[PDB]
This record gives C-alpha cells, structure tokens and sequence, in this order.
C-alpha cells in the first residue's frame, strides 16, 4: 500500500527529533501528495505541521489515504538507528506495523514499528504582515539567549525586526536589519513587511522550534496581528516544517 | 589555610 | 562617559568565564588608562587582579573614574549572547545605573543590546605590594592546567618546590609528583620552561583554587608562576601588551 | 622485582579506561609471559581477560609472580597523568604495598606511588566475525535503544543483529565481504557451522568501551560455550570479553 524511498534518512530523524518533545504521539498522513504530519501541543500553545512532498521521494507509491499512527519516542529510537546517509524506506501495508529499511557497504537494517490507534487541522493560507528569512542558527542564538533572562519576548517589526525582553538581571534586544549577503546568501536578512506588528511569545515555546534548525542553513519568521506566529523550515524543495505559536494575551 | 589579608592590606 | 570598543568579544568573555567560580560579585574600575578589577574570592582566600588597558580597545574613552558593581553570574547570562567574532562596546554614563552592552555580529547584520542592571558593591579594596619573587616559572599554561586538574583527582594541596620545580601531593590513593627542568624549545617556543631563581621555595597550596585559576588557560598560551616563601602566589596570564589577569592565592599554613 | 617498560603509555591508558566500568577492583597478575588481568565484571556476569604479553614491552623483568591489587578508578586518576606518547615505567617491590608508576615525556617526569589493596583473585568456536570494532559498537547502541536482547546468527555468507522490545522489531545484517578501497570495512566469517544464539545487550555494549584499542573486532560463536569479544592490544597481546547465551 505504502512504499516511500528517502534518498538521504537524515531529514526525518532530525524532524523527529525536532518534534518529540512538543508531541508525543501523532499520526503520519500518507496520501498521493506525500507524508503530511499535524499535530497541537499538550497545553494547545503551539501546533506542528510537517510535509513531505511524493517529489521529495523517489520512489513514491501510495495506493490511499493511511494514517500511520506512532508514538514518536519510539520512532526516535529507531530513526537514530539510521546513518545520516543511509537510504530509508518506508513500507506498510493497508497496518498494524511500519516497515523502515535503511541502507548504505551492502549493510541493511530493518524495523518493524509497532503502530498505535490515533483519531485525525487545515491551516487556511495567509499572506502575513511581516516575513524575515534569517540564517537558522542565528535564530537558536538569539531565542537561546533571550531566554536565560526572560520568559517572554516582544517582536516588532518596522522601517526592522527586534526581538526585546526584559527581566531581573536588566533589559535586552536582538535587532535585525534588512541585508542581502552576496557572498554568503545564507547569511543575508530578508524582510518583507506590509504592515507594522508588534507581539508577545513565550521564549520556551520558540527555543523547543529551533531544535529544528539542523534541519536548514535558514528559517522563516512569519508575524501577523490576526494569527499565530509561523516558523517555518525547509526539508528540501517545496517540503517544510511548520511551528506555530499564539501570542500571549 | 591563610587569609589573603593577611599579606595584602587594606587600600 | 565610558565608551569602550572591543574587535572582538572573545577576550572578555573568557576573562569573566575565568573569575566568575572564584568572585560572584565585583566591581569593575574604570578610568583613562582601561578597564581594572580587584575582588577576593567568597572565602577571602584568593585574590583576583585584572586590567584590560585602554590601548586593548579601538576605541577606549573614559572620562571620568567609573565603577560598574557587577554580579558576574549576571554578566555572563548577558555575556554568552555575543560571538566570539561579535564586536562589543561598554557604555555608560556618569554615576552609572545599568551598563550598556552592544554585540554586532560580524558575519551577519545583527545588533544585540544589553542594559545590565548594577549594584552597590563595598569596595573592601586591599594593595598589592610590589615584589621580587623568589622564582618565576614561564610554562604552557595548558601544561599547568593539566598538572593541577590530575593532581586534584588524589590530593586537595600541593607542594610546590623550587631548586626544576617539581610539584608533589599526598593523598588517600598514595603519592604523586610532576617535575620540570629548565628547557628552551627554540622551534616550539610555547613549549618553553623558563625558571629564574634566585632562592630555594617550598610552599603548599590548595589545588580547588589553582584549578580555578587554569579556568584562564584559554586567554594565553603561557602562564607565569611567582613563588616566595611566607608570601602568597602569584599565577599571572597575559592579555596582550601590559594587560593581565593575575591570581593571588596564600599558602596553606 | 617487576620492571615494566612501555614505550608509548597509550596502550595501557586505553586498556584500563576500556576496563574500568565493568570492573572496579581487579589484580594485575605479573609473571614471566607479562602482565595479565581475569575478572567477573561488577555484576558476576561476564568475564574480561587481558594479556599484555612480555614482548610488548622494551624492557619486561618479572623475578617472581605478583599480583598487584588495584583500584581502577583510583589507577585512571593516574594514568590521566600520562599522555598518549609518554614512555611508561611500572616497578614493584616482591610482596608489595605500592605500584611505582613513572611517565617520561618535553623535559617532564611523572612519578606516582599507587597504594595497592588485597583483591581475591575468583578461581574452537563454530563461527568467527571479523568486523569494524566502530560498526560492532554503533549496531550494539541502537540495538540497545530498544531491546535488552541481541541473536547474533552467523552464516557463510553474512551475520545478522536482530532483536525484538515492545516498541517492534529490528535487524542489522551485514554480508561477507573484502572492502578493496576501504579495507578496515571488510566483513570477515570463518566459519565450520552455522549457528545463533542471544546475548544482553548491556554487556555487549560495555565491551565496545573498548573500540579504541583496534580498529576491527573478533566475534567467536558457538552453541557449547560463551560468547568471545576479542581485541587485539598489538602482538599477540589482547583484551578479551566473555559473555554466556541466554537461557
């Protein structure tokens, strides 16, 4: 029913590995676009939405809608079995188990997962009122940072982007500011703004998302007044996973 | 053990 | 007031990583010719003695005597957010309430701002006397910190003798000893063992704050080792030029 | 008495460190073949047997047998003492209460008398695998993350990991094989008859604490006897593991 070919495993062990402590169990969406992942946190802060797309695979083959239902803990202890350059193989038949293969050598290992009963979030399109495109680690530092000061921090955007908290040992801001790096792109700042916003987050919540940011040289920050947050990275082409996070009121 | 204090003064 | 610009962060993130065990709160002294601080450790035991000197920032200017009562464990929450690549400038005004630190990355366009709130800290401040020394030892100061951290796993005190210098310690696992000679390497300098000597020193120290002290290993590359008998330690790093990191530290007694 | 001379210190750092978690307290028993070391690990399990033969050493004197009874916690306190490239001298008195450890680099000596304990000395397989020691470790971990069991079965042409916890099933198999650009990769089975058996993963993995000794391991397998987990240590001198199958 399933049969899933991941030229490079390293992707969905470092998703994984990104996800199992904002969800514990979840279930993986398997249909002919590819294996979509949606889930909310415990204390409904946050919700998670991963893709990967059929073109990410090669093969990919999905005969219907399966919705493989794991318990993330466990899938971490399989997925560290993989190398970052084995090939991973999904496998599973209309299931109570998933089929993984990971392969190098001539060297092949196989796990049979056993699977959970978990019951099935359309996130609508939104054209936000500020984008900035930053290099990924650059956003951990900054999030890591604040927050050995502060349970909150304050993001505005304007004529750029400053991340502000303030707390016991005194007051402090990361500022970031619109540049183009010619030599090093992944290094370069890009804001689009439409519209001024100014918004309050829990700094925790942003420090859990950047355990995504091995994922990608670079993360998307999205703000808008209407909804939450979105921090978003790239899994290769058009693929991603997606944070969000509401603001606290 | 001696007390820095005792070598270094006050000043 | 105090408008003072560091290249690179690096060096003062060492320099406060290197004292913050030994001293929770100081001040730091501020005036034309740099940046001093001078704090006994919580058991008034050690002694710690820094200058960074005016010409080590591009640029120093301190117009009046500043003294910023830091608490160090406050300073290095505010400290880890700079790079080490990170240019970083001290400001403050006259009669300071908070310090203001500012990072800017160097790798991408990003600037960090910092308001450390101060405190009123008690001078309690002690001089240092001027001294001809018994020996001196110039070591790798990674050598000295590998000497201290083993022998600290068998004894709490070393016995440190002048004549080489050979460094000894007792303890429940039974007896230990490092002994160095007098060596010049002319092709790996950093390798160098110099000893000047003008009196035979014997003298015990405890090894938890020597161990404390090689927490500045990283800093430089050689270490400089000033023993007399009845007559504290001193253990000195150099910050380039004529600044410095020292550590005083008695004599078990 | 004894006089015992390493020329790199390396190799008897790494033994002691590869040795330390699974026992505490051990006698280091000198005669005239070198230094050997036989124990049950902490837990009366699994038995570790070392052989540092006399030819290793430049020079080796024994006059008479003596155990020298250690603490290795307090014996690592002072191999890190001594770096890798340190020339190493043991010396020891005939009955004795301290082993005289000296490290020679730069122009740096190292000396340490180490207090010795009384310790009571406790009283052809069908398949061998030579493999990469690194790979044996990375299969024996992630096995682990999910079973407290691994059958090793063997065959002509391969070896397979498998192992089975609540959470599934999982397999490691690894073919026959002769790496020509990567030699140390090789797959290496000599074998007279197939055979699996099972083993605690626990274990397995505490014997590749030992992986930095060599860059492949033997597996020695058969139904009659434990389990051989052998590293060479240089020559004919060797770290050895025991491991009885689950019954």
């Amino acid at each position: 029913a399933l049969e899933a070919r991941l030229e490079q495993a390293s992707i969905l062990k470092k998703v994984v590995d990104a996800i199992k402590d904002l969800v514990q169990d979840c279930n993986f969406d398997c249909n002919d676009s590819g294996i979509a992942l949606q889930a909310m946190d415990n204390s409904h802060v946050a919700l998670v939405s991963m893709m990967l797309k059929a073109e990410g695979f090669s093969p990919y083959r999905c005969d219907r809608n399966i919705a493989l239902g794991v318990n993330l803990t466990s899938l971490t202890k399989v997925l560290r079995a993989a190398q970052n350059e084995d090939i991973l193989t999904l496998k599973a038949e209309d299931p109570d188990v998933l089929n993984l293969v990971f392969e190098s050598t001539d060297r092949i290992s196989e796990y049979d997962l056993k699977l959970m009963d978990i019951d099935q979030l359309g996130i609508p399109e939104t054209e936000y009122a500020a984008t900035i495109t930053m290099p990924s680690n650059e956003f951990k530092r900054i999030t890591t940072d604040l927050m050995a000061m502060s349970e909150s921090v304050t993001i505005e955007a304007n004529k750029g982007v400053k991340f502000s908290c303030q707390g016991d040992i005194g007051n402090g801001s990361v500022t970031l500011r619109q540049h183009t790096n010619v030599e090093k792109p992944n290094e370069s700042i890009e804001i689009e703004l439409s519209e001024p916003v100014s918004l309050t987050f829990s700094l925790k919540y942003l420090v859990n998302f950047c355990k995504a940011s091995a994922l990608s040289n670079t993360v998307k920050i999205c703000l808008s007044n209407e909804v939450p947050l979105l921090v978003e990275y790239s899994l290769g082409g058009s693929s991603y996973l997606r944070f969000y996070l509401a603001p606290k009121i | 053990q001696g007390s820095i204090m005792s070598w270094f003064a006050k000043k």
